[PDB]
This record gives C-alpha cells, structure tokens and sequence, in this order.
RNA sequence: CGCGGGGUGGAGCAGCCUGGUAGCUCGUCGGGCUCAUAACCCGAAGGUCGUCGGUUCAAAUCCGGCCCCCGCAACCA
RNA sequence: AGGAGGUAAAAAUGUUCAAA
RNA sequence: AAGAACCUUACCUGGUCUUGACAUCCACGGAAGUUUUCAGAGAUGAGAAUGUGCCUUCGGGAACCGUGAGACAGGUGCUGCAUGGCUGUCGUCAGCUCGUGUUGUGAAAUGUUGGGUUAAGUCCCGCAACGAGCGCAACCCUUAUCCUUUGUUGCCAGCGGUCCGGCCGGGAACUCAAAGGAGACUGCCAGUGAUAAACUGGAGGAAGGUGGGGAUGACGUCAAGUCAUCAUGGCCCUUACGACCAGGGCUACACACGUGCUACAAUGGCGCAUACAAAGAGAAGCGACCUCGCGAGAGCAAGCGGACCUCAUAAAGUGCGUCGUAGUCCGGAUUGGAGUCUGCAACUCGACUCCAUGAAGUCGGAAUCGCUAGUAAUCGUGGAUCAGAAUGCCACGGUGAAUAC
C-alpha cells in the first residue's frame, strides 16, 4: 500500500558530476544499483540521457563491446535506493522479523520482492529500499544477519 | 523548411565545438543552444543540450546534423 | 505594469537604435546573393555578437501610460482602456464615437 | 456603470475637444502623449490654483495652452512670473515654444470640475460628505444652473461597505444631446481610501 | 407577428414566361443567391416536361402542379388544454405554395443526373399524380380524414 | 456420517436441463433537458461463468475432487 | 346585455451563518 | 489576448544582484559618449585604446556616468465581500421617483389608478389630485430624393484630335465628391372614434406614419466582473513574493465541452474563357511594371506619405468542354520529401510553396441555435493586432429567398 518522488527529486540532482560536469539527465541503472561510496562508471543512452551503471559491471562491460567510446566517467556530488536479498529458513512471522526491524528503523520499504517456494524450507525474500545515511546500512546488516530464520541478509547486487 | 542560407548556430557553441575538435572527443558539452544546427564536424561528441532544467546528453552520429539540437532534448515529460 | 518592465522596454529601444539602426547591414548587404563566401558567414556569425535585444522584433511595444502590453494601438500609443479614457475626456483631437 | 460618458457623446455637438490640433500617425502619438504630459504637469502645479480645464492647441510647431481657472491671479504668480515659469517648464517638456494662454472662468460653482474637487477638497478636509453635496448643489441652483446632479461613492464616512449617493435639481436631459451637460470627475482620496465624485451641470442647448 | 398584421411582399414575375408563380417556384429551389442557376434548372425542367408531355409549359406545369396542391391541412391547434390534431382549410396562397414546396421536396430526393431532369421526371409523375409529392399530399388527406372528427 | 440444490458483469436473476454464439433489471460510465439535483431522453463499457483437474475438436453447459452457500435427514436407542 | 352547456395527464428537491 | 518562437512572460529549472531594472535627495570620484579582446548561456565579470565641449562670480557648468551610506525603492504578492474609475446584465424593458396637497394612528397610498390609444406612465379624456424630474420620443451620425455651392489626382454627355486608352484638346451638364440647404408634418382627403388622442384607406410623394440602421441604456439588481490596465485603503515581502539573464513552459494529452473553419458533392468538382463592387491601408511602409522561379518568392527598380501610386484580374456569376453518383477528378486531414519569407533564431513552436501522400466523412442520437429583410442564406474584399503569425475579432460590398394563418 506504501508503493516518482525520487525521479521528481533526483531531478533536484547534484547527485552526479559526469566527467567534470553535473546537471546531466541521468539515472541509476537497474543492474548494479550504484552506491554513493565506490563511485561509478556512466554510459550514455540515446534518449533518457546518461545511464549510470555503477563502477565496474558486466552489462556496462557488454556496452564496451558495442559502443565503448560513448561510456563516460563521474562521481556522486551528494546511500539512496538499493536492494537486499534475505533468503531464510521458512518464515513463521519472519516477514514481520524483517519489517519489525525496518519499522521505526526508518528506511523506505518498496522492495516487496519476496518469493517463498523452492524445494526445501528456505523462502527466498528480497527487498529494494531507499535507505538514506550510509551508516544506517551498517546497523541493518548487523541487525539482519542476526535473525534466526535468516541465513543471509545483505546487499544483493 | 527554414533559412535558405547558412544552417544557423550560435557562435559560443561553434567555438566550444572547435575547441573540443582540436582537443578531441572528450568531456560532454554545456551547450544551452537548442537552436543551433549540428555541423558534421561534431560527430561522436557527447554534447549535452539543456532541457529547461535538465541538461540531457546526446551522442552525436552522422544523421544528427541538419536536425537542430533541441530535437534531441524533449522538453515536456509525459506519463 | 511594474516599473521594471517599462524600463526594460526603453532599454530595448536604447539598444535598438544603438546598433541595427545603422548596423542591420549585416543581414542586409552581407546576407545577400553576392558574397556567399565565408564573408556572408561572418555576417550570420557576427550578428549574435550584438546584444540579444536591440533587434526590433524584441520591442514588445506597450501603452504610453498604463503600459498594458495587450490591446495597444500603434496609432495613439495608448491601450484601448486609456485611449477611450482620454477620448471621452475630449482629449484626443477629433475622435467622437462613430455611428456609420 | 453603463451610462455613456456625457462629455463624449456630445463632442461633435456642443463640447469642443479639449485638445484641438492636428498631425498624422507618423508624429501623432508623440503630440498626443506630450500633450498629456504638459496637461499632467500643470494638473500638479495648478491644482492649488483651481484650474477648470486645460485646452491645448498645437499650431506651427508651437504649443499653445489655454487654461481655464477660477483664480488667474494665483495661477500667474506675479506679473506673469509663475506663468512664464510654466511656459518654460512646458516647452521644456515639448522641446517647443509654448504660448501659455490663461483664461479665467468667473463662475467657479458653474463648472463641474471646480465643484467636483470642491467636494473632494471637503472630503480631504474630512467634512461630512452630505453637507458638502447639498452645499455645492444649492450653490449651483441659486447660481442659475437649470440643472445639477452630483454623486459620491465608496467608504464615505468610513462605512464598512461602500455606498453611492446623489442629489439633483433641475432638468439634466442626458439623452437630449444638445443639452450642454458639463460633466467632470475628481477622485477623492481618504484614509479609508478612494471615493468617487461626479458632477453634472445642465445649462442650455441651441 | 404577435401584432404587426404586415402586408405581404410583392414580387418580380418571370423574365422568360409570364408567370410570377413561376418565379416563385424558382425561389423555392434557389439555394443561396445562385438564382441564376436555379432559374436555369427551372426552365430546363419545363422544357423537358413540354417535351414528354408535348404540351405547353406555362400550363403543362399546372396540371402537374395541381396534383400535389393540398385541399386541407392539419395544424396542431390545441383547443381546451390538452393537445390533438385539427384539420383546416388551406389558404390558396399557401395552397400552391406548399404544393411547390413538396414537389421540390421529393425532387431534392430521388436525385438522378441533372437536378432539372430528375425534377422533370417528378412533375411528370405529378401529372399522373403518382409522384412522391402527391403521395405526401395524399398523406395530408389521410391526416384530414382520420381527424375529420374535429373542428 | 448422509442425500438434494445452488456459486454467472459492482447487485439480483437468467442462459446449463438437451456441448459451439451469455441476455434482462438496477447499478457504473459518456452526452442532453435543468439555475442546480433527481427524474426523465440519447449512447456506451462491463462477465477468465466458485477453484483445480478431467471428458471433448470445442465445456458457462458434460464428468470428478476441493472451498463456499442453502435445503432435507440424522429414526427404533 | 337574460340565461344555460363545454374548458388544462404528470412536473419532487435546494447544506450552515450573513451586513448603513 | 486588437494576434505566447526569444521578447511578450506574469510560470518553471538553473545561474545571478542587492539601495538595486525604475525615482528624487546627500556625498565621493568622474564629460557623456566612442572602440575593442577574453571568459561566460547570458547577465555580468576582467583588461585596453579613445573622448574629456559653450558658466568659466570657475567646490566648478548643465547633463550623464560609476561609487558609498541611508531615507527609500520594487511587487502582475492577497484582498472586486475594504474601494474609485470601468463593464455585463436584467433591458432599449417603460418603467422608476420627487414637491406641496390629500387619505390613513402607521407601515404606506393616492400622483403613476380608470375608458380608450400608442413602439412608450406616448396621447386625449375622467379622477383628490396639481405640478415637477429621470427615462419614451425628439435634438446627433449614417442612409434614401431634390436644389445650391465649387470641379482635381474626379467625371467626362455634347463638341472637336484619335496609336478608339477620357487617350488628347476641350466641357461643368453627368457620375461623384464633399459643404450648405429643401423635404415628411398624420401636413391633404375619405372613413372610424365621445365635437379627443388616435387608428384605417387612399392622393401625392424618393420617402408615410418611429421610413432603414446606428448612437444614446432609467431608479436599480446580482455584496456579478476586474485590486492584472489604472488609481487606491488595508494587509503582506523587502540579502526577497523585488531586480537581470539563459533554456524551458503558456502549444502539454486516455478524455469532456463551447465557439468556428472545411466537407460529405452533380443548383457540384475540375479545366479554358469571361463580366460586374463597395470598403479601406500604406513611410527604417505600400511597393508598379520588366527579368528569373512550377511556386511561395528573388533581383532590379518607377510611383506614393495618397479621388492620381500600391496592395488590386474580387468570388460566386457567365459561356464552352469535361468528370457521370463512385468515397469516387468529392474530401482534404494526416505524412514524407524539397523549399521560400519573416526574424539574433523557426526542434519544442511560425507562416506560406512545390512534388507526392491522401484518412474521417455519403448530411449526423437525444438535444439545440440564428434569422422577417437587402435579413437568412451564400461569396469574396479589406483593417486593427502585427518582424512574422486568422478558420478569430472588426469592417465592406456581391449575390439573393421562404414564411408569419
């Protein structure tokens, strides 16, 4: 029910400075989820301007095998938006266990990417978010690797 | 269609281009001239035409010439 | 309307006469079929050098009193509101309400 | 609201245009605006001298200026002193010699404008409006005007809601074209704001 | 009018034949100001009628014109309060007038090549009172009959 | 435990019985009349036919299980 | 003018307070 | 909104300035102006040549420039239910009032009601009403007939000359042009009507009972609209809701609606030929003619700031021929290509041309609109706005009905 504001505010920009200049139309790609820290590598799509693909990655490398010349460099100016996989044992209110932590833990909860099937007692749950502060990322990983049903809860890439 | 003589452009960009020419296809341009036509000696350049708020980039290719820059930076966003 | 606008307009008039008034020549004889050489190109390229305004198309032309951009009459230089406002007063020479 | 301006509808009948002259679009609007300029400037430095109407004539590059006032003696300063002071500042605003003619009107209550601002003057004094109206009215009627009618609108007295009032005496045939219905206005500023003042005066015909 | 019992507009009779009624018949076909063409269409139809009829025209027309001319009409006057039909004697002016209106009417339909020609066919069919025009008049006759109960 | 009936547009009912092509009423929507609303008038969309599986070339329909809903029964004990 | 007989189916509703 | 590419522009994004784009006052330095280079999107910012003139009672001069400080300045910020001016409107509807008098305790009434009549509280008459005022009418403009005036760039019969073109002498009758007047008054007669108004018919008359049209819009209503034309009381912001600039937007597009254009055709399209207007507009404007281009236009270049010059062969219509009822030679949207003009500039977003392309549409549900006369209808011409940008608005004539018992 809580599932625009980012694209309306990423338009506020200042978030990327491409080869010495910002203000260029751009967007973080869905195949890397670039994070503020370890810079990036940018590619120029025909329309929709620059397509950042996070520094070092295959699809970005595939482009190198087509029009590598178009590819460009940039930084971050000023950890919004990312996904996290939390494959875990069964559930038993575990869906609450993720959320229980997340609640007033603050961070955005638009990553309704769960998938409970497999063969064994191991539901595959994923979560895209739009966490703000980089420090917040760390507290989550410590508070989410802990969970008993959880066997893995870290930066999906 | 328009202007019988002299595929028009604004000078500041012309020199901006020339400067980039001898300099080589490098860092993207800061042109605000959507009105300027695209001369052949601009191919490969990753110039970024202003867009009223955005300054969207465009990777010039041969065909992108007689066509004015504005055409590659749509203004209005829809749906 | 907004003293700034009117001042902006007269600024346009100033730059208007200051240049093209005797430097419309560029697009004139130089942007002509006689010297299609780089010279004509010099014309089309030096024209921009001239301050954006000055060029007559950039003379919005307002009412001489109220300054309302719309409904201006090139004739009296007054916006319909004022031209009427004065015409009734008996201001404008020979200008009674027509009745043909 | 919708009543035609009395002064306008009779221009080709009785009321002479206040600014007689001639020109062409090539130099018309200029003469019209400057005309307004001098009339404006005088409006300023003559409002204290009770001007009635400033007729302007534009003959042979020259700018003549007939001035109707009830008190020429104050308009003239001293031996044409302030008069010429005006012709200076006038031709200064026209870049052309101005023959400043001053004509006295000797029936101060028989003009619309004068009476009008007589009222605004009174509202400026903060005198109760109605007294002022009935005042000017009786003055006119006893001064021979076959007709008179005045109106005031706005806060008047500072009412929460604006009103409108009017008195009349004698015939004022606004539809009878030949009727010489003088008509003038003079907005009256007050602490609560602007307040309308209009005055009709009927005298003759043909 | 609610009042102005205005006198009627006198007209300008036909330039070709002498009938003023002919001219009127031109008018009730004259779309816009193309009165020239309307007139063209008129004489044409009369010419061709005079052909197959073999007769005159000034009167080869009336034997056809009479056929559709109404005898009585049914204006919906509503005496009493509630509304119903009421037959009434038709005025001679409105008689031949409305008659022409109908002829031209069926003529506007049943379009062939020429307007004039399809109309020629009409007037013929009217002479044999079998045109659609008379059928229209016949309809008015039935409305007269069924409502002949009223006055 | 038992026997019978039903689940169809947002609501109520058809149509199933006897295989191919689902209609009615209100309701929703679009326009009109009205100062405005309703009413009224014009026009329009809307239903994977409970779910799964089966039978068949084809299943709203034939057949079986499942979930729902109602009915009749649960006697001598 | 003295008098009699004939004369219109259906058509609901309008939030609260408010000025010399 | 009598015309959004920029400008406009008030909005957005971004980059910018603060006593400032606009105003005075004080002081400080300084002609103002002129030219030119870089950077920048531009604004601006940074350098550099040049200029440095009439009071010289000479801090000096007016001006103007830039600088400093502050009074201030700026606001298209809200508030039309704080306002003025202005406007629609009911509605060109004939109504709406007042004086004194009178009636009634009074709210009020009578006047204005009544019998007639009128487009009308228009008019006559009667009446506890008598008069007056706003309004009706009329006075104004336009238009219709005639006379006078004067005769170009107008017109040109009759005269003479003709390259039969008012082209040329020449003409003031004529068209016409404006100026001045005549004329129409229910004035004449018949009739009706209370010896009244007036209505009905005719005579004459260009014109007939307000001839046609316009102008002019009562007391007021809706606290209608506009505080964004303006002006204004409040309030509100004032290193920002102010000021500059660039790009953008006001042109978005599943959808709904008002007002229009253009069609669905055969009284029509198309082709060739061909006749007949009025109204206007025009100077950093209208722009002949001639040449080039398929054309929009281009080059060249008279005339004109105008009864002469230019826009400028009006179109329907007319004659002849064709298409022959099909989505068809109808339709012209859409779309590609190639262009022209405007203007720093035409992608968002102009107009117009050419080649091609060639959709919906075969007279439209319920419903509903205008219109009685040169109107409806149909046809084209023009103008303000305007660099450019009408299917809108405004204006002009052409053609030309039906019907109203």
């Amino acid at each position: 029910q809580l599932q625009y504001t980012p694209q309306n505010r990423s338009k506020d920009n200042g978030r990327v400075v491409v080869e010495g200049v910002g203000n260029l139309m751009h967007h973080i790609a869905r195949c890397c989820q670039p994070i503020p820290g370890d810079e990036i590598v940018g590619f120029i799509t025909q329309g929709r301007g620059i397509s950042v693909h996070r520094a070092d990655c295959e699809q970005l490398a595939e482009l190198r095998s087509h029009a590598p010349e178009r590819i460009v460099d940039a930084v971050w100016g000023e950890g919004y938006s990312l996904v996290v996989r939390v494959v875990a044992n069964d559930r038993s209110g575990l869906l609450r266990d993720i959320t229980t932590i997340l609640a007033n833990e603050k961070v955005n909860v638009l990553g309704v990417a769960s998938r409970s099937d497999t063969k064994q007692q191991l539901a595959t749950i994923d979560m895209t978010i739009e966490i703000y502060n980089l420090q917040v990322l760390g507290r989550v990983l410590g508070k989410l690797n802990q969970v008993p049903d959880v066997i893995d809860a870290r930066r999906l890439h | 269609r328009s202007l019988k003589k002299g595929p028009f452009i604004d000078l500041h960009l012309l020199k901006k281009v020339e400067k980039a020419v001898e300099s080589g296809d490098k860092k993207p341009l800061r042109t605000w001239s959507r009105r300027s036509t695209i001369f052949p000696n601009m191919i490969g350049l990753t110039i970024a035409v202003h867009n009223g708020r955005q300054h969207v980039p465009v990777f010039v290719t041969d065909e992108m010439v007689g066509h004015k820059l504005g055409e590659f930076a749509p203004t209005r966003t829809y749906r | 309307a907004k003293q700034s606008m009117k001042a902006r307009e007269v600024k346009r008039v100033a730059l208007a006469d200051k240049y093209f008034a005797k430097r419309a020549e560029l697009k004139a004889i130089i942007s002509d079929v006689n010297a299609s050489d780089e010279d004509r190109w010099n014309a089309v390229l030096k024209l921009q050098t001239l301050p954006r305004d000055s060029s007559p198309s950039r003379q919005r032309n307002r009412c001489r009193q109220t300054g309302r951009p719309h409904g201006f009459l090139r004739k009296f230089g007054l916006s319909r509101i004022k031209v009427r406002e004065a015409a009734m007063r008996g201001e404008i020479p020979g200008l009674k309400k027509a009745s043909w | 609201g919708q009543k035609v301006h009395p002064n306008g509808i009779r221009l080709g009948i009785v009321k002479p245009w206040n600014s007689t002259w001639f020109a062409n679009t090539k130099e018309f609007a200029d003469n019209l605006d400057s005309d307004f300029k001098v009339r404006q400037y005088l409006t300023k430095e003559l409002a204290k001298a009770s001007v009635s109407r400033i007729v302007i004539e534009r003959p042979a590059k020259s700018i003549r200026v007939t001035i109707h006032t009830a008190r020429p003696g104050i308009v003239i300063g001293k031996k044409g002193e302030d008069v010429e002071k005006l012709r200076k500042v006038v031709a200064d605003i026209a870049g052309v010699p101005a023959q400043i003619n001053i004509a006295e009107v000797r029936k101060p209550e028989l003009d619309a404008k004068l009476v009008a601002d007589s009222i605004t003057s009174q509202l400026e004094r903060r005198v109760m409006f109605r007294r002022a109206m009935k005042r000017a009215v009786q003055n006119a009627m006893r001064l021979g005007a076959k007709g008179i009618k005045v109106e005031v609108s706005g806060r008047l007295g500072g009412a929460e809601i604006a009103r409108t009032e009017w008195y009349r005496e004698g015939r004022v045939p606004l539809h009878t074209l030949r009727a010489d219905i003088d008509y003038n206005t003079s907005e009256a500023h007050t602490t609560y704001g602007v307040i309308g003042v209009k005055v009709w005066i009927f005298k003759g015909e043909i | 009018p609610r009042r102005r019992v205005i006198g009627q507009r006198k007209i300008l009779p036909d330039p070709k034949f002498g009938s003023e009624l002919l001219a009127k018949f031109v008018n009730i076909l004259m779309v816009d100001g193309k009165k020239s063409t309307a007139e063209s269409i008129v004489y044409s139809a009369l010419e061709t009628l005079a052909q197959r009829s073999g007769k005159s025209e000034l009167e080869a027309f009336e034997v056809a014109l009479e056929n559709v001319r109404p005898t009585v009409e049914v204006k919906s006057r509503r005496v009493g309060g509630s509304t119903y039909q009421v037959p009434v004697e038709v005025r001679p002016v409105r008689r031949n007038a409305l008659a022409m209106r109908w002829i031209v009417e069926a003529a506007r339909k049943r379009g062939d090549k020429s307007m004039a020609l399809r109309l020629a066919n009409e007037l013929s069919d009217a002479a044999e009172n079998k045109g659609t025009a008379v059928k229209k008049r016949e309809d008015v006759h039935r409305m007269a009959e069924a409502n002949k109960a009223f006055a």
